[PDB]
């Protein structure tokens, strides 16, 4: 009766935005990135990529409730760097790493199959 | 339960100037109902829609137009304006 | 004809008595079913064993609240007959009376 | 209106007026035939 | 919220490893229990020889039981404290007992060292059989094992007689729980 | 020795009846009996 | 009336091997309801003749 | 309380009915509180 | 007879006056939820859609209430009934045509229970004040009620199958009365013993013992993760 | 400040599982990768069933449940098959689903074992992995099971039937050089198959400067996808999710600025 | 005694009690005396010999049975009265040993000390390793668990019946289970249980379940509810009959659809039903005819499994409709560990969210560690340990109480040979971040039971519902 | 009733190994040796077949 549809864990409903950015009034150069229909898979990977950036003063993520399908990522950067730039850079870095990882995995399969 | 019960076989105000928690509860609830009934708001509200939150703002501003008639055990009473009592919060 | 006696399933008078596991399955009955119950209006009724004091045996007791210091009772019942049990109490009156 | 005899598992047609008794076996326990409507089950 | 997320990194558990104790600890426990039995046997011998004098305001039976009960209680306390002291900082039973979240010092000792004496109505196991606690003992056996002293721990597992005596002692807790649960509300609905 | 305590004692305090379960006194001594067991 | 004289809820020593020591319901029925041990048998009775 | 060498000040009884007829309603008020406090404090619990 | 209706536990006074059945109440099994605040209760969507709160139509909520009216019973959150100034009740599920459902100040809309609604949550036996505390509703997608672990102490609750009673105040007077008198934060300390009636328990109590040990060190990535759950954090990372 | 330079070394590659090592990678990337193997790798599995007749001892929705758990050959077709929600069709059709049919009638004294071999699909690309055969309900003489089902694209995040992995072993720092786990008595713990410690050694010396690297994986496949296909589909799937997020994130930034 | 042991003139159930100190001999032949069989011991030696055991092994095709032991005088029934006079050896291996010399006049010996347990108590593994109140609580849970109540459950039409989809025999059994037929009719599933404080959702006796396991049918069950109705012509003015109400047939009818009903007024099997649907259409002639149809409850949602029509004991037309509802494990469902640890499902985490071992094994259920120290259910820990060896060794572990051949140390030694920590601990990895957990989690196969208490069977709500017209107070609709 | 299709813990196919397992037992293989021959390395998969009770074999003893 109350069980939610299994697809709601990853499909956005009508009028739901994938990501919404809210500036953190507590500290300058801080923003809260709320991503809908995502979990630790994207939250944890992005958090680590942000932490690797020296211009990111703070990077962390949390799930408001495990029954809900939202992740809030808080990012704080130095006064000369904007969190939206760090977030976009972090995502491009992950896309680059995974792209290189795909190519190297394909080569490894061929090498293992050939010899 | 019976076996164990028997075990037979086996001016001129004397009240405090502070607003009580009960007075605050009823004052806020009553004023909130009035606000929800389109009663004019005695405080300038901005971006507020909940009549109960509006009543709390009026209480902090001491603008609620309500008087508490405190009944004494001897049958006498004291009328204390909300603006006259000290708010416990 | 004098009436009908409810039969305990799998008893010596039950139809499912002595039947092999295959015969029980053919009758749509579980071979593992222990039986020991009665079907009354389609409902499986089980008779819970009732615990009570043994008959025809002398028991000596003492009651602090009663006037008797000690009392020897015997719940006499005839041999497999005359179900109404008659109890005789032989009681010793207390010494503390004034 | 088809019913299946609980003993001989034979399909028989029965009206409101005639008794439940099986046409050939005489058994008085009949089971309604499964509905012809389409029932969808999600494989979850 | 903060600590429950940190607990995902640190983690918390409870298992057989926490119930285990060093062989030295088991030997100390066994030696303590052996000493307690010998002490109880000496008290029994003194009573049988009429060499035991009743304490003021108490009869011989009360005096005898008081001496026997304190010996068994001291043995449980000694075995329990010895086990508790031998536990490592990593022992999860200690972590919960030290924090006070759940369990207690007595639980650790009952699980690891000695469950102890079982009581019915605040006294040792009664002679439900005339002169006997169970048909396995001799008549007039006032010894610890006879009257319900469980020398084994829940890890070691109770013997057949200890198991029935622990079920007798635990039945009183089930009855008292049912009584307290029923008659506690009564006192309040009357006071009000 | 035993004394009524807990829930049944609380029950007696609210149910003040003519006959308690464990009526008793706590007697104190003034002179030497307070300090001498024999006099006590 | 009989059960008022002595409390039958306690696990009596004589239940060894006759009745299960652990198997009893919680609440008002503790120790009032019992279950036979696996090998426990109840006498069927016969003529004393 | 009338006996010689027995402390007439501290000697008391746990029977509230005796305190009422021997000492009075005010003694009961204090005695009831002391008995009520003892049963509550016996296990270490506390009530205001 | 007439006298027979008055006597007994089921009689008029004892069975129909001193205690009686009440509307706007629900009961189901309670389950833990460490993510909800102590003053917050997770409620099943089915219960929230079944229970209603009568909101008076005001110019501050006229637009919001008109939306909930057109959503109706089929879509949650919505409303069950509209009460006009004449006091007549209209069921929204019967005729959802907006032309006939236009609202005006003074009307009452029985909207479904939603997030932030004040409710009285109780566990029986009700032995003291802390057995009935005010909570804020939080809609969760399952049939159980969710309770913070801290409040299990005053309720003497354990998630071994226990059920609890939820009551929804039907007017602003009672709603404000609960907010100002019976909410869980006000019940933290009990006058019975001059001490807090609820404390940290179980996992959080064993973990805080470990977490507070002198030799527990947290790396930058670990600290920044924990600080996300600290709602009271001022946003400044302390010097390690 | 930028992306890592991951490297891959495959240790085993069979039709059942693929064992490989990933080096110079962050634990979050390594973990998210294994999470995608379980919840984000799409496969084709039965999700809709119409049972015309079922005389077996198992109820209709129980038969449907067993059919859903049956893995179906979907190595190449899953890439081109659309989700029913995304396809422009009205209902189930070859562009978004594959039809399955089963019709078994028993008339012999010998019990008829309905297996995955009895499932006939309209597309040769999507067929049961076994076509021993997966056991389905057993029919007595005169019993029958007649049904038609539709298999559609989905991933393990929606339902475990769409998970292509039969177990994903994941390990890092087998010698516990990072001391991420503290053993009370290291001598009591057995050595990991990936460990490089001597017989007398119990743990590697603590490395305060160390960080998780050289992740060991063993991806076992149920059969729906080849083990190497799972990793490739996952890596590309994880990249797609991040690329989609970057796109929506860019529009959000562009709308606010 | 000789005549009783020979069964010449005295039957085995007759008890002879001699009160030596009172010069009294009581012979009881009446019914209702509780008794149990005990092996006879003479001259500190058992009368039971290997020849009897060999004949008992060759039980089939030989007709040798228990009755031959009684007739041989090897075993006899001792009642509660005679036990007073009986000196009973707990075991021949140690109680009657001349080296102990505790007693030199044993008259009988226990066959196996574990036979003092009942039916539900014999299902507990290692009960001698559990606190006594937990063995009592498990005895109740064992009666409330789910499994297969009877083999012919498909033919039976019980008012309430819960059948588990995949019941399993316990990996750690008690010898008595062979006699209780718990192997043929199991009531539970062996679950990979991890004892860890995983995100706090298992606190206060709560349980966390693997959503991927539940999706695979873990603890999934089918609930059968049978509805019975008959048509009776009692009172010539009233005549009730099964038939679908029609606008012309009934003067007044609700807008509810009756199309689910057939021309006979009965719903057909395979049709989905809910509180809005009618399962039986019955109408009674008024003194036009009114309808007295049988509606399901709002909580009732399922499919009509079977519909039978018969003539009952009264000879009236009678029918039973069995509605099938599948209960998939969900938050709030109660579970039991077979050791008195009863708990509701707090949350369900998918396979990638649950913590995993180096082998990729994720626990099916995660329980709070604080449940064990207060309850002292060490038998649960030992069962979890014995079950891990059992699954690896490929043998059903024996957890019969009072057995000296099985102990924690021997189980730990065996587990060490299978490449696992001797105390059952494992290095678990956090599913969310992949980092190793600092503490090693105790995990292993433990037999769990699903109780009949489902959240959907207890959830209820009331908001301005039907009230009594006389009392004007709330009532169920 | 019948062998699970997927192993509850890890999802490995075991629904095709029951008749193979019974065949191994009939060939005098021990329960452990039979599980090893089938390749059930993880104890969670072994638990599936070792603890399974194929009650459908008994349910098939009743007429349809
Ligand atoms: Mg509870
Ligand atoms: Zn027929
Ligand atoms: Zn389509
Ligand atoms: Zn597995």
């Amino acid at each position: 009766m109350n069980a939610p549809p299994a697809f709601e864990s990853f499909l956005l409903f009508e009028g739901e935005k994938k990501i919404t950015i809210n500036k953190d009034t507590k500290v300058p150069n801080a923003c809260l990135f709320t991503i809908n229909k995502e979990d630790h898979t994207l939250g944890n990977i992005i958090k680590s990529q942000l932490l690797k950036d020296p211009q990111v003063l703070f990077a962390g993520y949390k799930v408001p409730h495990p029954l809900e399908h939202k992740i809030i990522i808080r990012v704080q950067t130095t006064p000369d760097y904007s969190p939206q730039e760090a977030f976009t850079n972090a995502i491009t870095d992950l896309i680059s790493e995974l792209s290189l990882l795909e190519e190297r995995f394909r080569v490894a399969i061929k090498d293992k199959q050939e010899g | 339960e019976g076996l164990d019960d028997l075990e037979n076989a086996e001016q001129k105000r004397i009240t405090t100037p502070y607003m009580t928690k009960y007075e605050r509860a009823r004052v806020l609830g009553t004023r909130a109902l009035q606000i929800a009934m389109c009663a004019p708001v005695m405080v300038e509200l901005e971006g507020e829609t909940d009549p109960l939150l509006i009543a709390m703002k009026e209480l902090k501003a001491r603008k609620i137009p309500i008087i508490i008639r405190r009944y004494l055990p001897d049958g006498s009473y004291e009328d204390w304006g909300v603006d006259e009592l000290i708010i416990s919060d | 004809f004098i009436g009908k006696i409810p039969i305990m399933l799998r008893s010596t008078y039950c139809l499912l008595n002595g039947l092999t596991d295959r015969d029980l399955c053919e009758l749509n009955e579980c071979p593992l079913d222990p039986g020991g119950y009665f079907i009354i209006n389609g409902s499986e009724k089980v008779l819970i064993a009732q615990e009570k004091m043994a008959t025809n045996t002398v028991y000596v007791f003492a009651k602090k609240d009663s006037k008797y210091a000690y009392t020897g009772e015997c719940r006499s019942c005839l041999e497999n007959s005359s179900r109404p049990t008659s109890t005789i109490w032989v009681s010793m009156l207390a010494r503390g009376g004034q | 209106m088809i019913y299946i005899c609980g003993e001989c598992h034979t399909e028989n047609e029965i009206k409101s007026r005639d008794p439940i008794r099986c046409r050939e076996c005489g058994y008085r326990i009949m089971y309604k035939k499964r509905t012809k409507r389409l029932v969808v089950f999600d494989a979850r | 919220t903060v600590i429950n997320n940190w607990l995902l990194i640190e983690g918390h558990t409870i298992g057989i490893g926490d119930s285990i104790a060093d062989s030295k600890t088991y030997q100390d426990i066994q030696n303590t229990i052996k000493k307690a039995k010998q002490d109880v046997i000496e008290v029994i011998e003194k009573a049988h020889n009429n060499e035991l004098e009743p304490t003021p305001g108490n009869t011989l039976r009360q005096t005898f039981e008081n001496q026997v009960n304190r010996i068994l209680n001291d043995a449980r306390d000694k075995t329990g404290s010895s086990a508790q002291k031998s536990l490592s900082e990593y022992n999860n039973f200690k972590s919960m007992v030290v924090s006070g979240a759940k369990g207690s010092k007595i639980n650790i000792s009952q699980v690891i060292a000695v469950v102890g004496q079982q009581n019915v109505e605040g006294k040792r196991i009664p002679f439900g059989f005339k002169h006997r606690t169970l048909p396995h003992f001799i008549k007039d056996d006032y010894g610890p094992e006879s009257r319900g002293f469980v020398e084994n721990s829940y890890l070691a597992g109770l013997t057949p007689t200890e198991f029935f005596f622990h079920a007798m002692g635990g039945r009183e807790g089930l009855i008292d729980t049912a009584v307290k649960t029923a008659e506690t509300g009564y006192i309040q609905r009357r006071l009000i | 020795k035993n004394v009524t305590l807990g829930v049944p004692r609380l029950k007696e305090l609210i149910n003040i009846s003519k006959k308690p379960k464990t009526p008793s006194l706590t007697v104190f001594l003034l002179g030497q009996s307070a300090r001498d067991a024999e006099r006590a | 009336r009989d059960g008022k004289l002595a409390k039958p809820r306690q696990l009596h020593n004589t239940l060894w091997g006759m009745v299960c020591p652990a198997e009893t319901p919680e609440g008002h029925a503790v120790g009032l309801v019992k279950n036979l041990a696996l090998m426990a048998y109840i006498s069927v009775g016969s003529q004393p003749s | 309380l009338s006996e010689k060498d027995v402390d007439p000040v501290r000697t008391t009884s746990n029977d509230i009915v005796e305190i009422f007829t021997v000492l009075g309603i005010e003694a009961v008020r204090k005695a009831l509180e002391r008995e009520l406090y003892h049963v509550i404090s016996f296990d270490g619990s506390y009530v205001n | 007879s007439l006298k027979q209706r008055l006597k007994g536990k089921e009689g008029r006074v004892r069975g129909n006056l001193m205690g009686k059945r009440v509307d706007f109440s629900a009961r189901t099994v309670i389950t833990p939820d460490p993510n909800l605040s102590i003053d917050q209760v997770g409620v099943p969507r089915s219960i929230a859609a079944n229970m209603t709160f009568a909101e008076i139509v005001t110019p501050f909520n006229i637009d919001r209430l008109q939306e909930l009216v057109r959503r109706g019973n089929s879509q949650y959150p919505g409303a069950k009934y509209i009460i006009r100034d004449n006091g007549d009740r209209i069921d929204l599920r019967f005729h959802p045509k907006p032309s006939d459902l236009h609202l005006q100040t003074g009307y009452k809309v029985e909207r479904h229970m939603c997030d932030g609604d004040i409710v009285i949550f109780n566990r029986q036996p009700t032995l003291h004040k802390m057995s009935m505390m005010g909570h804020r509703v939080r809609i969760l997608p399952w049939s159980t009620f969710r309770l913070n672990l801290s409040v299990t102490t005053p309720y003497n609750a354990d998630f071994d199958g226990d059920e609890m009673n939820l009551h929804l105040p039907q007017s602003l007077e009672t709603r404000a009365e609960i907010q100002e008198l019976a909410m869980v934060p006000r019940m933290i300390v009990t006058p019975q013993s001059n001490r807090p009636v609820m404390g940290i328990v179980q996992d959080t109590l064993t973990a805080v013992r470990k977490f507070t040990k002198r030799d527990v060190f947290l790396e930058r990535g670990e600290v920044m993760n924990l600080l996300m759950f600290l709602s009271t954090w001022d946003g400044k990372v302390p010097q390690p | 400040p930028y992306a890592n330079q991951p490297t891959v070394r495959i240790t085993e590659l069979t039709d059942e599982n693929v064992k490989f090592i990933i080096e110079n990678t962050d634990l979050a990337v390594a973990n998210s990768i294994r999470r995608v193997f379980i919840a984000e790798v799409p496969i084709i599995a039965i999700d809709w069933v119409q049972i015309d007749a079922n005389s077996s001892v198992l109820h209709d929705e129980f038969i449907a449940h067993r059919l859903g758990l049956i893995p179906l050959t979907s190595d190449d077709i899953v890439d081109k098959l659309q989700y029913s929600r995304d396809c422009t069709c009205e209902e189930f059709c070859p562009e978004c689903s594959v039809e399955f049919t089963l019709d078994v009638r028993c008339n012999e004294d010998q019990t008829r074992h309905v297996t995955s071999r009895d499932l006939i699909s309209n597309s040769p690309r999507v067929i049961p992995v076994t076509s021993d055969d997966i056991l389905i309900v057993k029919l007595r003489k005169g019993q029958e099971l007649r049904l038609r089902a539709y298999a559609k694209k989905g991933f393990g995040k929606e339902h475990a039937k769409w998970n292509p992995t039969a177990g994903v072993a994941f390990e890092y720092d087998p010698d516990n050089a990072l001391r991420h786990t503290v053993y009370p008595k290291p001598e009591e713990w057995p050595k990991s198959e990936y460990s490089e410690l001597d017989e007398d050694e119990s743990q590697a010396p603590y490395d305060p400067n160390g960080k998780p690297e050289r992740f060991y994986y063993n991806v076992e496949s149920c059969g729906s996808l080849r083990p190497e296909t799972i990793v490739l589909s996952a890596l590309s799937g994880l990249k797609k999710k991040l690329s989609d997020l970057q796109t929506q994130l860019s529009h959000e930034i562009q709308s606010d600025v | 005694r000789k005549l009783r042991r020979q069964m010449d003139i005295i039957v085995s159930e007759v008890s002879m009690i001699r009160d030596i100190r009172e010069r009294e001999i009581r012979i009881y032949t009446d019914a209702g005396r509780i008794c149990r069989p005990l092996l006879i011991v003479e001259k500190q030696k058992l009368l039971l010999k290997k020849r009897h055991i060999d004949q008992l092994k060759e039980r089939e095709y030989n007709n040798y049975s228990w009755q031959d032991l009684v007739a041989s005088g090897v075993v006899e029934y001792i009642d509660t009265l005679e036990e007073e006079t009986v000196m009973l050896a707990m075991t021949p291996d140690d109680l009657q040993e001349k080296e102990v010399a505790y007693c030199s006049t044993y008259t009988h010996c226990e066959i196996h000390p574990s036979m003092i347990l009942g039916v539900c108590a014999s299902i507990i593994p290692f009960p001698d390793h559990n606190q006594s109140p937990r063995n009592t609580y498990q005895s109740a849970m064992g009666k409330q668990a789910m499994g297969v109540y009877i083999t012919n459950f498909h033919v039976r039409m019980d008012t309430l019946a819960h059948v588990l989809y995949y019941p399993q025999k316990p990996l750690v059994t008690t010898r008595s289970m062979e006699y209780l037929r718990f192997r043929e009719l199991p009531a539970g599933i062996n679950s990979i249980v991890a004892i860890a404080s995983y995100t706090g959702y298992n606190q206060e006796d709560s349980v966390i379940m693997n959503r991927s396991a539940v999706d695979r049918g873990f603890f999934r069950s089918v609930f059968y509810r049978s509805y019975k109705e008959q048509e009776s012509k009692k009172g010539f003015d009233q005549e009730e009959v099964f038939e679908k109400p029609t606008r012309e047939t009934c003067q007044g009818m609700r807008h509810a659809i009756y199309d689910k009903l057939d021309d006979d007024g009965l719903i057909a099997p395979g049709v989905r039903v809910s509180g809005d649907d009618v399962i039986i259409g019955k109408t009674v002639t008024l003194p036009t005819k009114r309808d007295c149809s049988t509606f399901l409850r709002t909580s009732e949602t399922g499919i009509v499994d079977q519909v039978m029509v018969t003539l009952n004991q009264e000879g009236y037309k009678f029918c039973k409709i069995r509605v099938r509802s599948v209960r998939i494990p969900q938050i709030g469902d109660k579970f039991a560990s077979r050791h008195g640890q009863k708990g509701t499902c707090g949350i369900q985490y998918r396979q990638e969210d649950m913590p995993f071992t180096c082998e990729g094994i994720t626990p099916d259920i995660i329980i709070n560690p604080h449940a064990i120290p207060s309850r002292m259910t060490i038998g649960h820990l030992i069962e979890c340990l014995q079950g891990k060896v059992s699954a690896n060794k490929g043998e059903i572990g024996d957890a019969t109480p009072f057995n000296d051949a099985v102990n924690v140390q021997k189980i730990s030694n065996l587990l060490s040979d299978y490449g696992y920590h001797l105390r059952g601990n494992e290095v678990l990895y956090n599913g969310f971040t992949g980092r190793k957990i600092t503490s090693q989690i105790f995990i292993g196969p433990t037999y769990y039971q699903r109780l009949k208490h489902m959240v959907d069977d207890k959830i209820h709500s009331r908001a301005r519902g039907p009230i009594q017209i006389l009392n004007r107070q709330p009532m169920e609709g | 009733m019948i062998i699970p299709v997927r192993c509850f813990t890890c999802g490995k196919i075991v629904g095709n190994k029951w008749e193979a397992y019974l065949g191994l037992l009939q060939a005098e293989y021990t329960e452990g040796d039979a599980l090893d021959a089938l390749g059930l390395k993880r104890y969670c998969c072994r638990r599936m077949l070792l603890a399974h009770v194929d009650l459908i074999e008994k349910l098939l003893n009743y007429a349809p």
